[PDB]
DNA sequence: GGATGTATATATCTGACACGTGCCTGGAGACTAGGGAGTAATCCCCTTGGCGGTTAAAACGCGGGGGACAGCGCGTACGTGCGTTTAAGCGGTGCTAGAGCTGTCTACGACCAATTGAGCGGCCTCGGCACCGGGATTCTCCA
DNA sequence: TGGAGAATCCCGGTGCCGAGGCCGCTCAATTGGTCGTAGACAGCTCTAGCACCGCTTAAACGCACGTACGCGCTGTCCCCCGCGTTTTAACCGCCAAGGGGATTACTCCCTAGTCTCCAGGCACGTGTCAGATATATACATCC
C-alpha cells in the first residue's frame, strides 16, 4: 500500500515523523501519544510562519530581496508577545533597535 | 559643523545601524585565552568558539550600558559614571 | 596583561551602541573589570563541558552551552 | 546531520513567495526551532510526571503550549494544533 | 613516526602539482 | 644594429627589426617609452621580441607582465606560444578559485628568474590588475608591456592609480592611437612612463610653436610610424558613407520627444523603434525590416554582398541593438555569430576561431567596444558600422580589425547615417576630433 | 509635651518590621482578593488553605524584595523618599517591562 | 473590588521591612497595580495546572509549580 | 545471607537505595550507573550537614534548641556561596537580613 | 496513604552534627524541599550532560561533572571529594 | 571661462540560487501483547459557610518640620582635532595534534523471583517555648 | 552636659501543644541469576588549528585647548510623619453540611515492539543570472 506521510495527512510542511522520533528517542517520558507529534509539529510550524512574516515585511521595507540576521533581530523586537517569549536570546550578527532616550536629543 | 552634541549623536545613529563586532578580534582572542589557561593548561579553541564568546560578551556589555544609561537619566545626569554601572548590577542581581 | 587589550575607543564604541552620549573616564577601568568577571564564568563551564567530553578542544558547542546554563542563550551556532 | 532547513524554506516559499534566506539566518531559525521544542516538550514532561502519569499525550502538549506561549500567540497556536490533530484523525 | 610524515610530503606535492597544472590545462587549452 | 633574437621562432620584418633596436637602446639607457604603430603593423612580436633579447643577453628569463584587455587575452597566449615557444606562459584570468591556484607558481624570493623556473610570462587583464593589486604588489616584475594602452588615459581611474604603484623596472606602452582628446591626457600616459620627468598637470601644459614644441620633446620617449610607409602591399580604406531617411514611425516618434536629457533616446531612436517598445495587439518581420531606415538600407546591402561571395564584420554601440538583429539575420536565413562584452571569455577563443575557420557563417556581430580591440579577423573583407561613435579613435581600432597584415583582399568600410538626425551630428563632431588628433601627430 | 522627630520612628519600625518573621498583608482580606483574581479564570474555584498561605509567602517575598531595589533607586538620586519613577526604574532594570 | 483590601498601612508596613525610611503618597496606588499584575500571572498558571488535573481545587503544589515557572522558587509548603 | 543497605555499604545516612529509585523513574536517561546513586547521596548529605550546622549555630547564638525556618534563612544568606547556590529562593517564614542603608541613619 | 520523605534522614544528620539541637516541622519542610530541588537540578544536569555527549547511561562521572557545575567555588570542591571518598568505599566492600 | 556634478551607457566579476546525480537510513505499513488509563462505586476529610464575641488596627483629623525642588555660580573634566605611531588585519607557508570514525568484545545494568527489615502511620506524652507582669536599663530630646 | 521619660531587654512564673519516642506491618529494597548491548578500546584518516613571517594602513594614542556639565550651596513651601480619637472588621473558637478528591476493581485499546521495504533528504557539483564596481561620454551647473 503506498506511504502517505503523517505531514501529508495533516497538512504540515514540518516533519511529523522526526518529531515523533526526537519525542521518543529523547527521554521526555516512558509513552508518547499519537496525537503528540502531530499537535507539536502544528505549532512549531505556525511560530515559523509567524516570524518569517514579520522578518520578510522588515525585508521589504529596508527594499532587500533576501532575509538576514539583522531582520530577524528587528521582527523579534518589534513584537510584544514574541519579545516576551525570546526576551533572554541573543541574535549572532543582529545588531540593536535604533534608541536613543528624548533626554539625550537636542533642545 | 554640528552644535556642541550633535557629533555624539551622529556617532550613537551609527553605531545604532550597524552590526559588526566592536571589540578588535585579536585583543579578543588573546584575552580569552589568558583567562582559560588559568582552568587548563594546553586549551585548543576553535574559530567559532571564540567568535561566539565575543557575540555574547558584546551583547552582555551593550546591555549593561542601556541599564547603566537608565540610571544616569533617573540622577538628572547625562553622563554615566561608575555608580551607575554599579547600581544596575545590584538590580539585575550580580552582586 | 592582556585585558588592557580591549580599548578605550572600543569600550566607547559598546557604549554608544547602548545610546550612551557623555561617558565619564573612570567608565574604562570599572568595564574591563565587569568583562572579565562575566568571561571567567563563562569559560570556566565551557572547559568544564569540554573536559567531560575528553576532549581538548573547546568548540563552539561548549561554549554556546555553557551561556544557556546562565539564562543567556545565543541563537546562531549550532 | 539533519536540520529543520528544508522545512523552513518551505514556509518561506509558501508565505513570502519571491523571498530567500541568508545561510546564517537560515541557522538562526534551526536554533529557534530546536529550542522551542525542548520548551514544549520539557513542559509535556513536568506536567506528565506532576499527575504521575507515563504518557504524554496531546492534551498533554496543548496545556505546555498554554503555559510557555504569552497572550494571544498562544491563542493561535492551540487553535492551529487542534486544527492538524482534527484533519490526521479524520483520514 | 618519520616514514609516515616524509610520505605525506610526497602524496601531498603530487595532488598539488596535478590540480595546479589541471587549471592551467582548464584555462589555455580548449575544453 | 642589434641582431634578430635566437629564440625568436619567425623572422622579423625590417621595420620591426628596428623598432625592437630602438626598444633595446631604452633599455640600455633606462628609459621608459610608447610604441605607437598604427593598427596592425605588428606591435606585439616586437613587444614579445624584448623578451626575448633580455631572456638572452642578461640571462633575465623572466618574470614578464603583459596586461591586456580581455578579448585580447587568449591572442597574446597563442603569439608568445608560437613565436618564442620555450618560454612557459600562465594565465590570470578566471574564477577566483582558479586565481588563487595559478599565485601557487608565483615564485616570491629568487629576484630574478632562469629557465627552469615555472612561469616566465604572466597574462592578465586590466580589470584583474585593479581588483587583485593587493597580491600584484608583492613582485618583482622584471619587465611590463600594458597593451592598448589607452585603457589607461584616464590620470582620475582607479586603474591608472592603481598601475602607478606597480614596483617594476623597465615598462613598456604600446598604443596604435596616443593622442587622444585633451593635453591631459596625453600627460596621463606620459607620467604612467615617467613619474620624475613628467611630475606636473600644470608644467606640461606650460599655438603652431607649442606643437612643433612638443614634436622635439616627445622624441625620446615615442616612437610612431603609419601604415603607407611600409604596408605598401595593401591597398587604403575604400570608405562608402550611405545615407537613409527614417521611416514613418521613426519620425513620429522623433519628432513626439522634440516636443517633449533626450540625447540618448534620439540616438534610440535613429537605431530602430523596437529599442523603446516593441509591438502587438499581430506584428511582421516585414514590417520589423522596413521600420528604421538604417535596417532598410542595409538589407540591400547585405543582399548585394551574400550575391557577391563576401563576408561582414558588423559592428554596433547598443547591446540591444545586436540582439534585434539576430532576429532579422535568423528570417532572412544568413548564418552568423555574435560577439560582445557580455561574452564569457571562453566564448571568446571559440568564436573569433569559427568565423576564421569556416566560411559558411556570413555575418560576424561585434560591439564596438569589446570588438574594437585585439581580436584579428582577415578572413572579413567588409565592415559595417551600424551607429556612429562619438569618439574616432574607437571606430578606428574597429575598422583596422578587418585591415590587418596578412589581408589579400581589398578592405571595404560602409558606414550608414541617418540624415537631420543626432546621428549626423556625431559624425560631424568625430571628424572634427580626427582632424585635431591628425595634425598634433602631424 | 513629647514628640519624637520624624524619622526616629521610622526607624524604631525599620528595627522591629526586620526582626519579625510574620506576614505583614492581613490574612482574610488577602484571601478575598485572590479569589477576585481567580473568578475571572475559571468560576467555582475551592482554594485549599495551604495555597493561599503560599501566594501569601510569595507575595509579600516579592514587594519586599522590590522596595529594597526601589530604595536603591533613590538613594542613587540623593533622595531618602521613594516615589512611582524609582519603582518603574527597578521594574525595568530587572526586566519585567 | 477587593484590591484596596491592600490597605495603605500594609504598604507602609511592607516597605519598611525593605527598609524605606520615607514614603511618597503615590506609591500606594502604584504598588497596588505592581501586585495585582504579579498575582494575575501565578494565578492564570496554577488554575491551568488545576484543570489539565480536572480537578476544582487549586492545591499548595499548583502554587508552588506556577511560582517556579517564573524563578521565584518556594520552599516549605511540598 | 544477611542484608546490607547500601548506604551502610558505603558509608552514608541518605538513602542510596531511594535515590536509585528516583533516578529510574524520574526518566532522567535510560541506563543509570550503580555508582551514580552512590554519589549522588554523598553529595545530598554534604549540603544537608552544611545548612544544619550553619542553622544550628545560629539557633544556639539566639538562645534555643530547636531550629526553625528563620535561622535557616539567616545561615543561607550570611554565606556567599550558599548565596550564590540558593539567590532565588525564598524560604516560608524566613524574614529579612537586618540592614539599614547607612545614609538613612540620623544625622 | 504513603507518602515518603527525606525528614528522616535529615534528623540523622542533624544528630551527627549538633547532638542536643532538634528541628521543629516547618523547618523540616524546608529541609524537604531543599533536598528535592538539589537532587532535581543535579539529576538534570547530568541528564542533559548524558544527551551532549550521545550517551545513554547516566553514571557517576556525569554527576560529577553536574555538582562541578551548579555548585559554586569551595562547595563543589568539598563536595565532589564526599562523592569519591563514598563511591571508592562501595566499590571496595 | 572654467571645475565639477549628473545621467545614461558598456564591460566585467562575484556570489546566490536551481537543478542534478547519487545513495542511503529512517519513516511507513502491518502484525501481535499486555499494561496504562479509562470506567464506576466508595468514603472520609477539609473546605465553605454561619454566629456571636472581643479588640487590634485601620481610618480620619490636625500641626509643623525638614526634604524635594528650583535656581545659581564656578571650576574642572570631557570632547575635540590635529599629528604620529603600532599593531591589526591579510594572505601566506607548513607542520602535526587531535577530532571523528571503525571494529571488538567484555563487563555491566536491565529484568525476575524470593526474601525480610527498614521506614511509614498512629498513638502517647512531657519539656521547649509563648506570653504575661514586673523591674532594671538604654536611647532620644531638649533646656 | 544634665534630667526626664518612653522604650527596650532581661527575669521569672504557667501551661499548652507538637517534637519525639515506640508498636505493627506492608512493600520496596536486597540477593542471587541471565543475558545482550553499550561503550571502552585500539587503530586509523585527515581536518584544521597553532606558529611564524612580511606588508599596508587604520585605528590607537598623545597632546593643546575650551566650554558645558556636574555639583555644592540657598530659599521656598508643600507634604509627609507623628499622635490622638473614633470606628470598623479581622480574628477567634465553634458547629455543621456536603462536595470532591483519593481509592479499589476491572476491562480494553493503545503504544511499544519487530519486521519488510523504498523514497525523502542529505551531500557535493555546477552553472547561470542579477547586482556592484569601474569608465566613458555628453551636457548643465556652480564658481
Ligand atoms: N612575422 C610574422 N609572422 C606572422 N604574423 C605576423 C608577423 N609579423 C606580424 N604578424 C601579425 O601581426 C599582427 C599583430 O598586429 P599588432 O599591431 O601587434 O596587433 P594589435 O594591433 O592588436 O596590438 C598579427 O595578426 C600577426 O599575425
Amino acid at each position: 500500500a503506498k506511504a502517505k506521510t503523517r505531514s501529508s495527512r495533516a497538512g504540515l510542511q514540518f516533519p511529523v515523523g522526526r518529531v515523533h522520533r526526537l519525542l521518543r528517542k529523547g527521554n521526555y517520558a516512558e509513552r508518547v501519544g499519537a496525537g503528540a507529534p502531530v499537535y507539536l509539529a502544528a505549532v512549531l510550524e505556525y511560530l515559523t510562519a509567524e516570524i518569517l512574516e514579520l522578518a520578510g515585511n522588515a525585508a521589504r521595507d529596508n527594499k532587500k530581496t533576501r532575509i538576514i540576521p539583522r531582520h530577524l533581530q528587528l521582527a523579534i523586537r518589534n513584537d510584544e508577545e514574541l519579545n516576551k517569549l525570546l526576551g533572554k536570546v541573543t541574535i549572532a550578527q543582529g545588531g540593536v533597535l535604533p534608541n536613543i532616550q528624548a533626554v539625550l536629543l537636542p533642545k | 559643523r554640528y552644535r556642541p552634541g550633535t557629533v555624539a549623536l551622529r556617532e550613537i545613529r551609527r553605531y545604532q545601524k550597524s552590526t559588526e563586532l566592536l571589540i578588535r578580534k585579536l585583543p579578543f582572542q588573546r584575552l580569552v585565552r589568558e583567562i582559560a589557561q588559568d582552568f587548563k593548561t594546553d586549551l585548543r579553541f576553535q574559530s567559532s568558539a571564540v567568535m561566539a564568546l565575543q557575540e555574547a560578551s558584546e551583547a552582555y556589555l551593550v546591555g549593561l550600558f542601556e541599564d547603566t544609561n537608565l540610571c544616569a537619566i533617573h540622577a538628572k545626569r547625562v553622563t554615566i559614571m561608575p555608580k551607575d554601572i554599579q547600581l544596575a548590577r545590584r538590580i539585575r542581581g550580580e552582586r | 596583561d592582556n585585558i588592557q587589550g580591549i580599548t578605550k575607543p572600543a569600550i566607547r564604541r559598546l557604549a554608544r551602541r547602548g545610546g550612551v552620549k557623555r561617558i565619564s573616564g573612570l567608565i574604562y577601568e570599572e568595564t574591563r573589570g565587569v568583562l572579565k568577571v562575566f568571561l571567567e564564568n563563562v569559560i570556566r563551564d565551557a572547559v568544564t563541558y569540554t573536559e567531560h567530553a575528553k576532549r581538548k578542544t573547546v568548540t563552539a558547542m561548549d561554549v554556546v552551552y555553557a551561556l544557556k546554563r546562565q539564562g543567556r542563550t545565543l541563537y546562531g551556532f549550532g | 546531520k539533519e536540520s529543520y532547513s528544508v522545512y523552513v524554506y518551505k514556509v518561506l516559499k509558501q508565505v513570502h513567495p519571491d523571498t530567500g534566506i541568508s545561510s546564517k539566518a537560515m541557522g538562526i531559525m534551526n536554533s529557534f526551532v530546536n529550542d522551542i521544542f525542548e520548551r514544549i516538550a520539557g513542559e509535556a514532561s513536568r506536567l506528565a510526571h506532576y499527575n504521575k502519569r507515563s504518557t504524554i499525550t496531546s492534551r498533554e502538549i496543548q496545556t505546555a503550549v498554554r503555559l510557555l506561549l504569552p497572550g494571544e500567540l498562544a491563542k493561535h497556536a492551540v487553535s492551529e494544533g487542534t486544527k492538524a490533530v482534527t484533519k490526521y484523525t479524520s483520514s | 613516526a618519520r616514514r609516515r610524515r616524509n610520505l605525506s610530503e610526497k602524496r601531498n606535492e603530487e595532488i598539488k602539482m596535478e590540480t595546479v597544472n589541471k587549471l592551467l590545462k582548464k584555462q589555455a587549452p580548449r575544453t | 644594429e642589434v641582431a634578430q633574437p635566437k629564440l625568436l621562432n619567425c623572422q622579423l620584418k625590417e621595420y620591426q627589426l628596428k623598432g625592437l633596436n630602438w626598444l633595446v637602446n631604452l633599455y640600455e639607457q633606462g628609459i621608459n617609452g610608447i610604441l605607437a604603430d598604427e593598427m596592425g603593423l605588428g606591435k606585439t612580436v616586437q613587444s614579445i621580441s624584448v623578451m626575448a633579447y633580455l631572456a638572452e643577453r642578461y640571462d633575465i628569463w623572466g618574470p614578464f607582465l603583459v596586461v591586456a584587455p580581455a578579448s585580447t587575452l587568449h591572442n597574446w597566449q597563442q603569439e608568445v606560444s608560437k613565436f618564442v615557444p620555450d618560454f612557459k606562459v600562465l594565465p590570470y584570468w578566471g574564477t577566483a578559485a582558479d586565481r588563487k591556484v595559478l599565485r601557487k607558481f608565483w615564485d616570491r624570493k629568487h629576484t630574478t628568474y632562469k629557465k627552469d623556473s615555472p612561469f616566465h610570462v604572466m597574462i592578465t587583464s586590466y580589470q584583474l590588475v585593479v581588483s587583485d593589486v593587493a597580491y600584484f604588489q608583492k613582485m618583482k616584475w622584471q619587465y611590463m608591456i600594458l597593451d592598448e594602452a589607452q585603457a589607461i588615459k584616464s590620470s582620475q581611474s582607479s586603474r591608472w592609480k592603481c598601475l602607478l604603484g606597480f614596483h617594476c623596472r623597465n615598462r613598456l606602452l604600446l598604443t596604435g592611437t596616443p593622442i587622444q582628446n585633451n593635453m591631459q591626457e596625453l600627460w596621463a600616459l606620459l607620467h604612467f612612463i615617467m613619474p620624475s620627468l613628467f611630475d606636473s598637470h600644470d608644467e606640461f601644459s606650460e599655438n603652431e610653436d607649442q606643437l612643433k614644441r612638443l614634436h622635439m620633446i616627445l622624441k625620446p620617449f615615442m616612437l610612431r610610424r603609419v601604415k603607407k610607409h611600409v604596408q605598401k602591399e595593401l591597398g587604403d580604406k575604400i570608405e562608402i558613407d550611405v545615407f537613409c531617411e527614417l521611416s514613418y514611425r521613426q519620425r513620429a516618434m522623433y519628432q513626439s520627444l522634440r516636443n517633449q536629457n533626450l540625447v540618448m533616446q534620439f540616438r534610440k531612436v535613429c537605431n530602430h523603434p523596437d529599442l523603446f517598445e516593441r509591438a502587438d495587439t499581430v506584428p511582421s518581420m516585414a514590417r520589423f525590416v522596413t521600420d528604421s531606415g538604417k535596417l532598410a538600407k542595409l538589407d540591400e546591402l547585405l543582399r548585394e554582398l551574400k550575391e557577391g561571395g563576401h563576408r561582414v564584420l558588423l559592428y554596433f554601440q547598443m547591446t540591444r541593438m545586436i540582439d534585434l538583429m539576430e532576429e532579422y539575420l535568423t528570417y532572412r536565413n544568413y548564418k552568423y555569430c555574435r560577439l560582445d562584452g557580455s561574452t564569457k571569455l571562453e566564448d571568446r577563443r571559440d568564436t573569433v576561431a569559427d568565423f576564421q575557420t569556416r566560411p559558411e557563417i556570413f555575418i560576424f556581430l561585434l560591439s564596438t567596444r569589446a570588438g574594437g580591440l585585439g581580436i584579428n579577423l582577415t578572413t572579413a573583407d567588409t565592415v559595417i558600422f551600424y551607429d556612429s561613435d562619438w569618439n574616432p579613435t574607437i571606430d578606428s581600432q574597429a575598422m583596422d580589425r578587418a585591415h590587418r597584415l596578412g589581408q589579400t583582399k581589398q578592405v571595404t568600410v560602409y558606414r550608414l547615417i541617418t540624415r537631420g538626425t543626432i546621428e549626423e551630428r556625431i559624425r560631424k563632431r568625430a571628424l572634427q576630433k580626427e582632424e585635431v588628433q591628425r595634425v598634433v601627430i602631424t
